């Protein structure tokens, strides 16, 4: 029995390490920057078209060395961010015991359905009520500025902010969040899985770790685990609606081409 | 063959 709780504790630690090794941004780094003690050079704030063009000239000059409409340039930046996060999540996923042992097609499927849920979960770490860190911690873009973009672009982020304000009130730390992201990835009920029985067991193992970790790490909040279970179902719906919105953009905006990796993830998703 | 398959095999 001690051999088991020892392995549960150990597994929680190893997932936390894989998370620290693989993601460029985490909640601790984001709060340092935001606090914001004591980074030498604080984030450029982007709150209107002028500050956006300034940030662009210094932070992604290529995209403006040419130019497309502001809303489209921001959408391109969003995509580049998602592509990089997808790459980070892939490596994190391969560090989870048993993931890399799965059928390549089951791995693809867990990632396909999991990445955007994990992305919006982790996005919360860089969001407060006023805005969100962007460009690897070097800029901060305001919620109001995003809302002010023309339709449909102004509809992208608000729902993510709304999710984040509630997720953030849970006061999770990175050790909590690494496990949550692991449980999102190892999900037995993704559409089209081959070896469902094995993955359900893997899922149950991870959730067991998460449940015990939350018990140790948050003894003040006895309902924390059912709360997270609900957040997972919320993320599922948040992602369904995001993809619906993405399809609308792709279909009606002549100048907003989807990156090929992201089209692959979205294809036949929901 | 797919981009995701490639990412998964990348390393
Ligand atoms: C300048 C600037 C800015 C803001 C961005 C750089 C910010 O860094 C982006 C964060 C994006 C959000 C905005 C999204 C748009 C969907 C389109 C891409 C997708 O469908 O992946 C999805 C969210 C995921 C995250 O990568």
């Amino acid at each position: 029995e001690d051999s088991e709780t020892a392995d549960l504790k150990s597994l929680a630690k190893r997932i936390y390490e894989a998370y620290l090794k693989n993601f460029n941004m985490n909640k601790v780094k984001a709060r340092v920057i935001l606090s914001g003690k004591a980074s030498n050079n604080p984030p450029f704030v982007i709150h209107d078209m002028e500050t956006l063009c300034m940030a662009e000239k210094t932070l992604v000059a290529k995209l403006v060395a040419n130019n497309k409409e502001a809303e489209v340039r921001i959408f391109h930046c969003c995509q580049c961010t998602s592509v990089e996060t997808v790459t980070e999540l892939t490596e994190f996923a391969k560090a989870i015991p048993g993931f890399a042992n799965l059928d390549l097609n089951d791995q693809v499927t867990l990632l396909k359905y999991g990445v955007y849920e994990a992305i919006f979960a982790m996005l919360s770490s860089v969001m407060n009520k006023d805005g969100m860190l962007v460009a690897y911690g070097n800029g901060f873009i305001t919620r109001e500025f995003l809302k002010s973009l023309r339709k449909p672009f102004c509809d992208i982020m608000e729902p993510k902010f709304d999710f984040a304000m509630k997720f953030n009130a849970l006061e999770l730390d990175d050790s909590d969040i690494s496990l949550f992201v692991a449980a999102i990835i190892c999900c037995g009920d993704r559409p089209g899985l081959l070896n469902v029985g094995h993955i359900e067991k893997m899922q149950e193992g991870i959730v067991h770790v998460l449940r015990l970790h939350l018990q140790s790490n948050h003894p003040d909040d006895i309902f924390l685990f059912p709360k997270l279970l609900q957040k997972m179902a919320d993320l599922r719906q948040l992602v369904t609606e995001h993809a619906q919105l993405v399809q609308i953009i792709k279909k009606t905006e002549s100048d907003a081409a989807l990156h090929p990796l992201l089209q692959e993830i979205y294809r036949d998703m929901y | 063959l797919s981009l995701l398959q490639k990412l998964l095999l990348a390393t």
